[PDB]
C-alpha cells in the first residue's frame, strides 16, 4: 500500500485552494447528512 | 490493534496542511477520548487502569 498513498501524497499537496475549499462544504454536508449534491464565480 | 494509515479527515481550519498520519480503524467516540469519568465502552478511570505501553505525554 506504500506505493498507492505515494501519489495521494503528490495529488493532495497540489489541489488548488478552490478545491481544498470545495472539499471542505462537501465533507462537512456529508457530516451533517445533508446530501453533498447541488453545491456546484463572480 | 491495527492502526490505518491516512489524512485526518476532518481539518479544523482551512489551509490546515493534510499529512499521513496513523489513525483509529473507525473514529472514537466523544465519551471515548475523556479520562477522568468512562463511557459505556471501556469503564477505566486513568492512565493506571488504561495501562500504556510507552511513556505518555
Ligand atoms: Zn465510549
Amino acid at each position: 500500500a506504500a506505493e498507492w498513498i505515494s501519489q495521494q501524497r503528490l495529488s493532495l499537496y497540489r489541489r488548488s485552494e478552490r478545491q481544498e475549499l470545495s472539499e471542505l462544504v462537501k465533507n462537512r454536508m456529508k457530516h451533517l447528512g445533508l446530501p453533498t449534491t447541488g453545491y456546484d464565480h463572480q | 490493534v491495527e492502526y490505518v494509515k491516512g489524512y485526518p479527515p476532518n481539518s479544523p481550519y482551512i489551509g490546515s496542511s493534510p499529512t499521513l498520519c496513523h489513525l483509529l480503524p473507525v473514529k472514537a467516540p466523544f465519551c471515548c477520548l475523556r479520562l477522568d469519568k468512562g463511557c459505556k465502552h471501556n469503564s477505566y478511570e486513568d492512565a493506571k487502569a488504561y495501562g500504556f505501553k510507552n511513556k505518555l505525554i
